[PDB]
């Protein structure tokens, strides 16, 4: 199925997963796409912090919902 | 000492700006929500990261009056125009890019300070009826950041950002 992930910075990242995916998966499956490494990842979903060893069903993640990804970045 | 992401979209939530749209330079490949900037009228930029730095640099564009856009770096005009081609490209079509020129030596590494700060000052400058040339911008800027770090500024910002990043990750 198709979910939808928003960065702060606009972008949308259509992702093809399957409700019993991981969320160390989702997470490589959007390393393949746009290069982030999964270590500056953080998916919000339903005002919620996905937890590494659990599964997008864990969350009642549907098709075509949407997730959203802050970065673990910063500057000065 | 550094302000993360989710801290500037919560800084200007807490102004008052609500939900922000910021953009970055990752890898080198820049994203710029032009929609976004053109309704916000401004647009925190962190540039500088990619896989293997998490840690890079904070700067604003701005859109002024009809098609023209300016970006303010805090670490001078010359640091802002190694980012001008790169950045100019991605503003829509018939815009024109300015560096306000601003002096060097006054970021002390307190860029998401002076982007959330004196940034919007500028904003508010350069889109007024009569607004003051562009030269005379970046002379208000640098004069003022100079001012800030005279009354002991760095003491009080690092101490501003080390709480803000105390409510946050």
């Amino acid at each position: 199925m198709q979910i939808f992930v928003k960065t702060l910075t606009g972008k949308t990242i259509t992702l093809e997963v399957e409700p019993s995916d991981t969320i160390e998966n989702v997470k490589a499956k959007i390393q393949d796409k746009e290069g982030i490494p999964p270590d500056q990842q953080r998916l919000i979903f339903a005002g919620k912090q996905l937890e590494d060893g659990r599964t997008l069903s864990d969350y009642n993640i549907q098709k075509e919902s949407t997730l959203h990804l802050v970065l673990r970045l910063r500057g000065g | 000492v550094e302000l993360t992401q989710e801290g500037m979209h919560a800084i200007f939530a807490r102004m008052g700006y609500g939900d922000i749209t910021s953009g970055s330079i990752y890898n080198g490949v820049p994203t710029i929500d032009t929609g976004a900037l053109n309704r916000q009228g401004f647009m925190p930029v962190l540039t500088g990261v990619g896989p293997h730095r998490d840690s890079g640099h904070w700067i604003m564009l701005i859109k002024g009056p009809g098609n023209q856009y300016y970006l303010f770096d805090p670490l001078g005009k010359t640091s802002g125009e190694g980012y001008q081609n790169i950045l100019a490209a991605q503003l829509p079509m018939g815009s024109t890019l300015s560096v306000i020129p601003n002096g060097s030596g006054l970021n002390m590494g307190l860029a998401g300070y002076w982007v959330a700060s004196a940034g919007l000052r500028a904003h508010q400058a350069l889109n007024q009826h009569n607004p003051p040339t562009l030269l005379n911008v970046g002379q208000t800027i640098t004069n003022e950041m100079r001012n800030e770090l005279d009354h002991d500024g760095y003491r009080k910002i690092t101490g501003w950002l080390r709480a803000v990043a105390d409510e946050f990750p």
